[PDB]
């Protein structure tokens, strides 16, 4: 009770044209990264403004658990979108009371893992998955906040 | 670390360390036969392989090794156009650029168009994915590249689909003007936009026409997004914008129109383009402009009104930075 800060989140994810449901209790690390960096170049013409700024800014998302769930390796035993709906929520410093719940989803996210963990103990085995929001070429496809907590 | 001023050496056999990389990834590849208990182990070195290598020097023979395969064996699974695209520059920030490459990544841009031409593929990444970055960085390099005869073979079409009707779009400064000549054939422009790729190559600027229904109708269909919006709550930030793009133009003195300071609502960043004196400051920011894009900055931080509270955000971040950016920023175009 000295100085224990420590939340939850829950974490969803979904496959398109279906109503999938791959889900964490938890996510312990849930690394968010912004990395904005341009490009070298010297074209040089003075009757030309740049204004490039940026358009990728990309995110990085990231979730462990012991949960594969059960029931998806029995179906789906017997691009491949896996669109994910996070679950957060928020305090009021001034309330400290439940009156806020955050969601983000995504219409184009994909799994990148690195196949090699090969770890020289076995541990508790908590999987971690690297992820990345993939972007189609029509338009948005980003965020949806959900913000709660009207009053 | 600034790996790029540290010197180098023994470069004789790293080239063939390189082009070693480039023949098992093409020998691996190339058959029907892929092992993935192989791709379990060193696919990832590859990769690492094809990197810090800018930073490292490479004569014709290093530089077409790698790019034959970078351009033509790796999957896709690991690879997206995208980043595909971001490698190939900065193999080419050490180095020159021969014919050779210039064939080769012409013979990749059109059979790669030739991969696209589906009823579902879609070209995803996470930057975009036109290969109209490359049509641009091709003409960047060199005079011109009117693509020759592969300008033809994407020109010979028919009713069809329309994929190539505005994906050819990519490539039009790499064309010849029968392109242009059978695209007023059907067509012109009619995406809601056009200016997303337009105005970044070929129009850019000293011509912005009343394009009417745009911006107007933008404006119109995003009265009624804040009301339901700010109404009911939620706040998205989804990367796809057009009204900074136009607000950065307002005060470009590209568009002298006086239909701008309507929105009110959100993206103070749009506020900062268009309130000079009563934008609010309690909205500190190292971003926005902090992207910093060149000297349309110089005129945006010109200000001569407002530097006061600017200066002090200089003060904040560079102060309570190490970051070499940010003091880099401040000195120059901030004086």
């Amino acid at each position: 009770m000295k100085t224990v800060i420590q939340d939850t989140a829950d974490v969803y994810f979904k496959r398109k044209s279906d109503g999938k449901l791959v889900f964490t209790a938890e996510a312990q690390t849930a690394s968010f990264s912004q990395a904005i960096s341009e490009e070298k170049l010297r074209g040089g013409i003075g009757n030309k403004p740049l204004y490039i700024l940026k358009s990728e800014k990309e995110i990085n998302l990231t979730v462990k658990n012991a949960f594969f769930d059960l029931e998806w390796l029995a179906m789906t035993q017997g691009s491949e979108r896996y669109e994910v709906e996070y679950r957060t929520i928020a305090y009021n410093p001034d309330t400290e009371e439940v009156y806020s719940d955050i969601y983000i989803q995504f219409p184009n996210v994909s799994p990148s893992g690195e196949f090699e963990m090969s770890l020289e103990n076995g541990n508790a085995l908590a999987p971690e998955i690297k992820f990345e929001a993939l972007a189609d070429t029509d338009t948005d496809e980003m965020a949806v906040v959900i913000e709660a907590s009207r009053d | 670390c600034s790996i790029d001023k540290i010197r180098f050496g023994e470069q004789e056999k790293i080239e063939e360390y390189l082009v070693g990389i480039a023949e098992e990834i093409t020998k691996q590849f190339s058959a029907n036969g892929m092992n993935v208990v192989f791709y379990t182990q060193f696919i990832s070195e590859a990769k690492a392989a094809l990197y810090f290598a800018k930073y490292v020097k490479l004569s014709e023979e290093g530089l077409g090794k790698i790019v034959k395969a970078l351009l033509f064996y790796f999957p896709e699974r690991d690879l997206d156009i995208g980043k595909r695209y971001v490698w190939l520059e900065r193999l080419t920030k050490c180095n020159e650029l021969p014919k050779s490459i210039i064939s080769i990544i012409d013979d990749f841009l059109v059979l790669q168009a030739e991969k696209h031409i589906d009823q579902n593929y879609s070209e995803v990444s996470s930057n975009g994915l036109y290969s109209r970055d490359y049509g641009a960085l091709i003409k960047h390099f060199e005079k011109n590249f009117i693509s020759k005869r592969l300008s033809e073979i994407t020109l010979c079409l028919t009713q069809d689909k329309q994929k190539q009707i505005d994906f050819l779009f990519k490539l039009l400064p790499l064309l010849s003007t029968n392109a242009k000549s059978h695209l007023l054939s059907f067509k012109s422009v009619e995406n809601i936009n056009d200016l997303m790729n337009g105005i970044r190559i070929g129009l850019i600027d000293e011509f912005t026409p009343e394009h009417e229904e745009l911006i107007i109708e933008y404006l119109e269909t995003r009265k009624v997004n804040y009301i339901v919006e700010k109404e009911k709550g939620i706040q998205t930030f989804s990367s796809n914008d057009y009204m900074s793009t136009f607000g950065i133009w307002y005060f470009l003195e590209e568009i002298n129109n006086s239909k701008m300071e309507e929105f009110i609502g959100m993206d103070d960043q749009y506020d900062f383009f268009v309130d000079p004196e009563n934008f609010d400051y309690k909205k500190f920011i190292p971003s926005w402009l902090k992207n910093y894009n060149d000297k349309l900055l110089g005129k945006i931080a010109g200000n001569k009104h407002m530097k006061h509270h600017v200066i002090e955000v200089l003060k904040e971040r560079v102060k309570n930075s190490n970051d070499k950016r940010y003091l880099e920023i401040l000195m120059n175009y901030f004086i």
